[PDB]
C-alpha cells in the first residue's frame, strides 16, 4: 500500500493536532477539454449576472470548512475550553490512487482496473490561478468521514463586458503547470506553514461598550443639560451639570462602536412583513462597473437588539442549511440562519441607525435639527469585533493582491491570508475515472482561559431531551446531518 | 486637569486607538491597586452559629 | 419547584371588566414567554394570547383581539392580562402557561407548553 | 383549528393512537405540534413537543409523529393511569398557536 | 515604500467566484407569495452561478466619494468604484405591515472593514 | 495475617458524630400538617443533636445471621449488630394515596460497600 489511514485529534498543551482522512472519486470533467462559458447560453437575462470565463477538465481539493477537520465533540472541547485558536502547520498526503475504465455494451457497463493510467495531481504554490477557495463553495471534503464524495470542476471567470470579453482578459491553461503524474503506487505529500494570524476571537464581551465606567463615582466632565428656564419669550440660557450615574448616557467615552451598514428588516414570523416583493428592491447592495450585487454578509454587525429574535436582516446573516434542503426557493424553516447577537456589546445592530448627527445651526428662528446616519464607516478610536466562524463556515480566504486594504479579515470570517493554503489541481490522464484516499493535517494554537470569573460560563451543550436520533450523528437510513450552526463564542472576557 | 491613559477594549479590531479623551491608549494600562481594611469582628457570641458575623469594630486606615 | 399560580377573578358582569394575574416562582421568568390559554367547562383548550420575554412581541388570537391586553412586569416576576367588554363568549378556567425553553443562545425555538398554571375560573354571567 | 376525534378508547395492554388533522399552515407545511394529557380539573402535562421529541418527566410509553397533513399519538401498554383528555397543539403560519377539541381516552 | 502596482487585474473584485459550483448559502428570494392580500412568506434559495449578484464575498469595494458626470483610471474599475456613480444602497427605515421598504443612495463613503481599492 | 484485638471499642459507629453541633444535610420530617383528610405536605429539617437517630452517617454496622436468643462477645457490639436482633428494616412497597407503606425486618444481612465489623 502506498499509505495509511489517519484520522483523529491530539490534544497536547495549547496545540491541537487535526488529522481526517477521506476517500474521493473523480471523474472526466468536459471531455478532457476547455470551454468558455458565458450567461447567453443559461439565457443571461441580468446585466449584474453576466460573467464570461472558461470551464477547465480538471478537479480540486477543498478543506476550506471547519467540519472537515474538526469533530463535533472536538469542536465542542476547543470551544468550552479555549479563547482563541488559529492554524500553524499543513499537512497533505494523497495516496491509494486508482484509476478505473468504463466499458458500456448496450445495457449494462463493466469497470475494470486499468493499472498503467496515471493520475496528474500538482498544487499552485506561487498563486498563478484564479483562486476560487474563499468565495464558500461546494465541493469540500464531506464533514462525516464515511461519506465519499464527488471532486468539484474547476472553473474561473475572467473580466467581461457583458457576455463579450475584452482584450485584457486571461485564459490560464492548467497543462502548463508542472504536474507529478501518479499511477497506483504513487503517493504526493506536501507540506504547508501558516502564515502569522491573529488568534480567533472565541468569546463573548462581558461588558458593552457604554458601560466601561465605574458606577459609584462621578466624572469631573461637565455637560450642557438646560438650554432655557422655563415657558415663555426669551428664555435662552445655558445650564450645566456633572456627569454621572444619575444620566449615563451622557458620560464622556474614550471608544466608540464600529462601523455600520444599515441592513433592511426581515421578520420570521412572516405577517409582520410588508405585502410586496422587497426581497430584491429593499435589500442593500453595491455597485461595480455598472453591475449591482448584493451587500453579503456586509460589515460585521449584531444581528438584532437585545430581546429581538424573530428579526434578522434581510442580506447581512450567514444562512446555511438543513441536510436535504432543497436548491430553489425553499421554506424558511428548511434554513439556518446564524446570528451574531454577540457582537452587540461593541458593533451596532445591522437594523438599526448608527447615530444621529445635527443638520443646521440653531437660532432664535430656527431649531436645532438632526437627520439619522444610515452608514457610517471608520472613524478613530472604534473598537469592533469580527464575524464568528461557525463549525459550518469557511476557514481562510485569500486576500485580494492590491494597492491596499483595511482590515483583512474576511467579510464571511475566519482567517485571511494572503499566502492561504494554496490549490490543489488534480485530474485523470487524457471513458475512466480515478478515486483515491486523502489525509489533511492542521496544527493548531490554542490561548487558554485566563479567568477569574466567580459564576459559571455559559457552555455550549447537547440538550437535555428524548429525541428520536441523537443529533450530530447518521439517521437510520445513514444520512449524517448537522441539526444547527454551531458558533464559537460562550466563553467570555471583559471588555 | 485631564486624563493620562487609557485600556484598549481587548477586541478584533480597533483603528486609531488613541482615546479620544486624550493621552496613551495601551493594551496593557498601568495595573490596578486595589486595598481595603481586613475587617476585625466584634465580639462574637458565646455558642457557635453559622451565620457569618455582621458585627464589625469600626474602623478606617 | 417551578409554581405558577394566578390570582385572577371570579364572577363579574357582562360588559364588565376584570384583571388576571400571575405569579411565577422557582424558575428565571423573564427569558421564556407566556401564553394565556382558556378552556370552557364543555370545551378544549384555546389560545387567548401569549407575550414574549422581552415584550416586543404581544399577539392574540382574534376572537379577543381588540378587547384584552397583557402586561408582564420581570422583576415583579408576574404577567398580567387585564380584559375589557366581557361576553358570555368568554368564561373559561384561564390557565398560565409559558413555552418550552432550554437556555441557549438566540434564534432558537421549541414548540409546546412546559410549566402550565393550576388555572382561574372566571364566569362572566347577567344573572 | 386542528380535527382530532371525540373520543377512543382501548383495552388495558394494547397501543392505540389518536390522530389530530391540519391544514398546509397548521402542520403540512409547519413541524410545530405538540400533544398534551390532562385529567379533570388539572393543569394540562406536555407529553410530545415538536413532533417526536418528549421531556424529561414523561413516560416511555407516549410518542410521537407527523404521517403529513396529519399529527398522531401513540400511547403503548394502556393503563388505568392512562385515561385523560389528549389535546393538539401546533403553532401556525402567523405564528399564533391552535388547539382541537380534545379527545377522552376510555380505557375499558 | 511598497512597490508601485503597475498592472491591471484580471478578474474583478465582484467575479472572484468559481462559476460552476453552487455555495452552500442561501439568500432570500421571494417575499410575497402571490398577488392578494395576506401573501408574505419567505423563500429561499441557493446562492450560485444562476444568479450571481447575490452571492456573499469576503471583500467589498473599497472607498468613493461621488463627482460630477483627460486621464481616465478606468484600468481599477474592477476593484474601486466609479466616480460619477452612486456606491450602493442602504435600507431607510424598518419596513413593517403599514409601511413599505425604502432605499437611499450611499454619495459618499467611508472606510468598512474589508475593503480592497487600488 | 493481621494484629488480633485484644480491645474493646470506645464509641458505637453511630456516636461518632459530634454533640455540639448541626449537620448541613437536611432530612425528610413530617409528611402531613395535621390529622384530617388531605393534609400531605413535605417539610425538610436538620439532622442535629436533638435528634440524632436521622443523621447522615457514613459506614454501617457488620454483618448479621440472626441467632435465636460461656464467652460472650459484648465487646464488639460497639461495630457489630446484636446476634439475637434483626440487622434493621427496608421498606417493601411504594406508598401512594391508596396505600400505606410497609416494612420487614433483615434477618440475615451481607456484606455492603461501608461496612465495618470486628
Amino acid at each position: 500500500s502506498s499509505g495509511n489511514w489517519h484520522c483523529d485529534s491530539q490534544w497536547l498543551g495549547d496545540r491541537v493536532i487535526t488529522t481526517s482522512t477521506r476517500t474521493w472519486a473523480l471523474p472526466t470533467y468536459n471531455n478532457h477539454l476547455y470551454k468558455q462559458i458565458s450567461n447567453s447560453t443559461s439565457g443571461g437575462s441580468s446585466n449584474d449576472n453576466a460573467y464570461f470565463g472558461y470551464s477547465t477538465p480538471w478537479g480540486y481539493f477543498d478543506f476550506n470548512r471547519f467540519h472537515c477537520h474538526f469533530s463535533p465533540r472536538d469542536w465542542q472541547r476547543l470551544i468550552n475550553n479555549n479563547w482563541g485558536f488559529r492554524p500553524k502547520r499543513l499537512n497533505f498526503k494523497l495516496f491509494n490512487i486508482q484509476v478505473k475504465e468504463v466499458t458500456d455494451n448496450n445495457g449494462v457497463k463493466t469497470i475494470a482496473n486499468n493499472l498503467t493510467s496515471t493520475v496528474q495531481v500538482f498544487t499552485d504554490s506561487d498563486y498563478q490561478l484564479p483562486y476560487v477557495l474563499g468565495s464558500a463553495h461546494e465541493g469540500c471534503l464531506p464533514p462525516f468521514p464515511a461519506d465519499v464524495f464527488m471532486i468539484p470542476q474547476y472553473g474561473y471567470l475572467t473580466l467581461n463586458d457583458g457576455s463579450q470579453a475584452v482584450g485584457r482578459s486571461s485564459f490560464y491553461c492548467l497543462e502548463y503547470f508542472p504536474s507529478q503524474m501518479l499511477r497506483t503506487g504513487n503517493n504526493f505529500q506536501f507540506s504547508y506553514e501558516f502564515e502569522n494570524v491573529p488568534f480567533h476571537s472565541s468569546y463573548a464581551h462581558s461588558q458593552s461598550l457604554d458601560r466601561l465606567m465605574n458606577p459609584l463615582i462621578d466624572q469631573y466632565l461637565y455637560y450642557l443639560s438646560k438650554t432655557i428656564n422655563g415657558s415663555g419669550q426669551n428664555q435662552q440660557t445655558l445650564k450645566f451639570s456633572v456627569a454621572g450615574p444619575s444620566n449615563m448616557a451622557v458620560q464622556g467615552r474614550n471608544y466608540i462602536p464600529g462601523p455600520s451598514y444599515r441592513q433592511q428588516r426581515v421578520s420570521t414570523t412572516v405577517t409582520q412583513n410588508n405585502n410586496s416583493e422587497f426581497a430584491w428592491p429593499g435589500a442593500s447592495s453595491w455597485a461595480l462597473n455598472g453591475r449591482n450585487s448584493l451587500m453579503n454578509p456586509g460589515p460585521a454587525m449584531a444581528s438584532h437588539k437585545e430581546g429581538e429574535d424573530r428579526f434578522f436582516p434581510l442580506s447581512g446573516s450567514l444562512i446555511f442549511g438543513k441536510q436535504g434542503t432543497g436548491r430553489d426557493n425553499v421554506d424558511a424553516d428548511k434554513v439556518m440562519i446564524t446570528n451574531e447577537e454577540e457582537i452587540k456589546t461593541t458593533n451596532p445592530v445591522a437594523t438599526e441607525s448608527y447615530g444621529q448627527v445635527a443638520t443646521n445651526h440653531q437660532s432664535a428662528q430656527a431649531q436645532a435639527q438632526t437627520g439619522w446616519v444610515q452608514n457610517q464607516g471608520i472613524l478613530p478610536g472604534m473598537v469592533w469585533q469580527d464575524r464568528d466562524v461557525y463549525l459550518q463556515g469557511p476557514i481562510w480566504a485569500k486576500i485580494p493582491h492590491t494597492d491596499g486594504n483595511f482590515h483583512p479579515s474576511p467579510l464571511m470570517g475566519g482567517f485571511g491570508m494572503k499566502h492561504p493554503p494554496p490549490q490543489i489541481l488534480i485530474k485523470n490522464t487524457p471513458t475512466q475515472y480515478s478515486t483515491g484516499q486523502v489525509s489533511v493535517e492542521i496544527e493548531w494554537e490554542l490561548q487558554k482561559e485566563n479567568s477569574k470569573r466567580w459564576n459559571p460560563e455559559i457552555q455550549y451543550t447537547s440538550n437535555y431531551y428524548k429525541s428520536n436520533n441523537v443529533e450530530f450523528a447518521v439517521n437510520t437510513e445513514g444520512v449524517y446531518s448537522e441539526p444547527r450552526p454551531i458558533g464559537t463564542r460562550y466563553l467570555t472576557r471583559n471588555l | 486637569q485631564g486624563p493620562i491613559w487609557a485600556k484598549i477594549p481587548h477586541t478584533d479590531g480597533n483603528f486609531h486607538p488613541s482615546p479620544l479623551m486624550g493621552g496613551f491608549g495601551m493594551k496593557h494600562p498601568p495595573p490596578q491597586i486595589l486595598i481595603k481594611n481586613t475587617p476585625v469582628p466584634a465580639d462574637p457570641p458565646t455558642a457557635f452559629n453559622k451565620d457569618k458575623l455582621n458585627s464589625f469594630i469600626t474602623q478606617y486606615s | 419547584e417551578v409554581q405558577l399560580v394566578e390570582s385572577g377573578g371570579g364572577l363579574v358582569q357582562p360588559g364588565g371588566s376584570l384583571r388576571l394575574s400571575c405569579s411565577a416562582s422557582g424558575f428565571h421568568f423573564s427569558s421564556y414567554e407566556m401564553n394565556w390559554v382558556r378552556q370552557a367547562p364543555g370545551k378544549g383548550l384555546e389560545w387567548v394570547s401569549y407575550i414574549s420575554s422581552s415584550g416586543t412581541y404581544i399577539d392574540y388570537a382574534d376572537s379577543v383581539k381588540g378587547r384584552f391586553t397583557i402586561s408582564r412586569d420581570n422583576p415583579a416576576n408576574s404577567l398580567y392580562l387585564q380584559m375589557y367588554s366581557l361576553r358570555a363568549e368568554d368564561t373559561a378556567v384561564y390557565y398560565c402557561a409559558r413555552r418550552l425553553w432550554f437556555g441557549e443562545l438566540p434564534y432558537s425555538y421549541y414548540y409546546g407548553m412546559d410549566v402550565w398554571g393550576q388555572g382561574t375560573t372566571v364566569t362572566v354571567s347577567s344573572a | 383549528a386542528l380535527t382530532q376525534p371525540a373520543s377512543v378508547s382501548g383495552s388495558p395492554g394494547q397501543s392505540i393512537t389518536i390522530s389530530c388533522t391540519g391544514t398546509s399552515s397548521d402542520i403540512g407545511g409547519y413541524n410545530y405540534v405538540s400533544w398534551y394529557q390532562q385529567h379533570p380539573g388539572k393543569a394540562p402535562e406536555l407529553l410530545i413537543f415538536d413532533v417526536s421529541n418528549r421531556p424529561s418527566g414523561v413516560s416511555n410509553r407516549f410518542s410521537g409523529s407527523k404521517s403529513g397533513n396529519t399529527a398522531s399519538l401513540t400511547i403503548s401498554g394502556l393503563q388505568a393511569e392512562d385515561e385523560a383528555d389528549y389535546h393538539c397543539c401546533s403553532y401556525t403560519r402567523t405564528s399564533t398557536v391552535i388547539f382541537g377539541g380534545g379527545t377522552k381516552l376510555t380505557v375499558l
